[PDB]
């Protein structure tokens, strides 16, 4: 599985998303 | 157990049959698969699930 | 110049806990700073005749007695850095070949077959020294010495000495099992198994009487394996002699380079395969492994990335065990000289 | 055989075992014969007269 | 899990008395041995077993020049494992015709071809490329007896 | 950032330092500043 | 069978992925 990796020649090394709940997604940029 | 049928089946992936020892293949051992002196099978050598490396 | 890597083997040393499997069962884990071990003496004053009138000298009701003991600690550890991925590996053809990730977790899964292996080793060593003698020492550079001695008769651990050593006397025209049975008339409780060293059981076996007790019509039901039976293997499982069991463990570990055997140099250990034995486990002392919520186990491993300039991912597996005996009375421990 | 170590202090960086690497070459044998018709014209050993 | 003995060497190893003395124990062994005459012609000759090994006597002939030698010398007993890893490997084979009709890197290659020629002949050729390994070298003692 | 809060009230976390030696910390931390739009409304005086 | 060899001029003497199982393919990079 190439997903969670570094990607074809390293285009996905920074895309590094947090693996948070809803609730810590949405409520602190709510307004 | 105690249902009515006690028959079950398991899903085997096509990796696990391999040479016991990872050894080369002989004449009457061919990719893992026992080979009687016709061209039919008598039996077949399954590896164990390793998740970790170690 | 091409190439390929047809075979590529690899060597080990001789290793199995026997000693650790047969007489150290049911581990134990605890959380608790130190552990108990409680003896009771049993010994019953004999009724001394007394007169019908006198009528006194209460006897004092027995008391036991008990010990503290506190668990060692262990903690091996390996490296891998980007420099030793790029070159090659000595188990990889010089055609297929693969990527520098995969050379990677290639060597993390050596380290921590070395890891576990070297473990495996402190524990069956500490088995050991604790079935031979009563006590052993565990000391180290870093590691303050603490000791554990659990309470063992001077009257064991039987040497031989100017008298009565069975290499001097002739091997011809002598019994060797009246010096059995006279050594282990101390042990408490019935004798059942009996782990020889090599060489002892070479010395041990050379004897005529003891050949004889072998191919007698009606004298015995004892048989062996006088001839050669296992030359590779750690352990021989020989037949019976009499009632007890025949063991010759023949184990190796590695302290420095060199290799060492465990049993040292023709020793006999007289015992009950249904020995209690204790394999306790402390607590292992890691932050993240109390953020994690175990504790009281053994073989906890982890990695880490050190964000330094060459990088590095290290590993590291700790164990903390301690191996008890809960009574030591129950071996007899032989030099045979 | 893993020593002891103090849970406060590091333990050493133990260290990774590599290995050691052979080379081969092999080489050829060659037998040859000639039959020609002066041999066949005659009569074998074996052949009955 | 095996022996193997020059015949001269299998005298010797069981001339001596504490041997046959292994065979007379009811209860002090479990090794069954041939040691009478087994096989007085053929090469290969196993002899039943001694313990766990299973002792087998090689006698065969190789000629080089010409007479008759024999493959091993006169004393020779060989401590080895039954299952021991060894690999045969035959490499490429160098002739034009076999890159023709689609052969290489196999054992024995036959072919048979006739000069053009007033005077024709035939010649017969098989070629190979024949080489023995061990993985690991160090398996099996060799020693000389006396 | 990472967690996406900015000028909120009393930012808390508890994190582990990577090392053979290992310990979390725990820590809170705020900026604080209390105003009061109207300076005058009060008189504090200090009695006797 | 070119599929499994160097490839067609050695375009693909680099992809050389692991025949690792599928846990051991997707447990890593699950997060």
């Amino acid at each position: 599985y190439h997903g969670g990796g570094s990607g074809f020649g390293g285009q996905l090394r920074s895309w590094n998303p947090p693996s948070e709940s809803v609730d810590a997604a949405l409520l602190p940029n709510f307004t | 157990s105690s249902r009515l049928f006690r028959t079950q089946f398991r899903m085997v992936s096509p990796k696990r049959i391999s040479n016991p020892n990872n050894t080369g293949d002989s004449r009457n051992c061919r990719a893992g698969v026992q080979i009687n002196d016709s061209g039919a099978a008598l039996g077949y050598y399954v590896s164990e699930d390793g998740y970790p490396g170690w | 110049t091409t190439a390929q890597l047809l075979a590529a083997n690899e060597q080990k040393f001789k290793f199995d806990p026997l000693f650790l499997r047969l007489f150290f069962r049911e581990s134990y884990p605890f959380t608790t700073e130190k552990v108990y071990l409680s003896q009771i003496p049993g010994l019953v004053n004999m009724a001394l005749y007394v007169s019908p009138i006198v009528s006194g000298e209460v006897i004092r009701s027995r008391g036991g007695s008990t010990s503290e003991f506190t668990p060692g600690y262990v903690k091996p550890k390996h490296e891998v850095n980007p420099q030793m991925t790029l070159r090659r590996l000595p188990d990889e053809d010089p055609q297929n070949l693969a990527d520098p990730a995969y050379r990677r977790r290639r060597i993390i899964m050596q380290n921590m077959r070395d890891e576990e292996l070297a473990i495996a080793q402190v524990e069956e060593m500490q088995a050991v020294s604790a079935v031979l003698k009563g006590k052993y020492t565990m000391t180290g550079e870093a590691f303050d010495p603490v000791e554990v001695d659990m309470g063992r008769s001077e009257e064991n651990n039987i040497t031989q000495s100017g008298g009565t050593e069975w290499s001097k006397r002739d091997k011809s025209t002598y019994d060797p099992t009246d010096d059995i049975e006279a050594y282990a008339l101390n042990a408490s409780g019935v004798v059942n198994i009996i782990v020889f060293d090599p060489k002892g059981w070479a010395l041990f076996r050379s004897f005529k009487a003891v050949k004889e007790k072998l191919d007698t019509r009606r004298g015995s039901n004892s048989e062996l394996e006088t001839a050669v039976k296992d030359l590779g293997k750690a352990v021989s499982y020989k037949g019976m002699y009499g009632d007890v069991a025949i063991v010759v463990y023949s184990g190796q570990y590695v302290e420095n380079g060199v290799k060492k055997n465990f049993l040292p140099d023709n020793t006999m250990v007289l015992g009950n395969t249904q020995a209690r034995g204790l394999r306790t486990y402390g607590c292992i002392q890691d932050a993240d492994a109390q953020r994690e919520g175990i504790n009281a186990s053994a073989r906890y491993p982890k990695n880490w990335v050190t964000t330094g300039d060459p990088a590095r991912e290290f590993t590291m597996i700790q164990s903390a065990p301690l191996m008890l005996l809960a009574d030591p009375d129950e071996f007899v421990s032989v030099q045979l000289a």
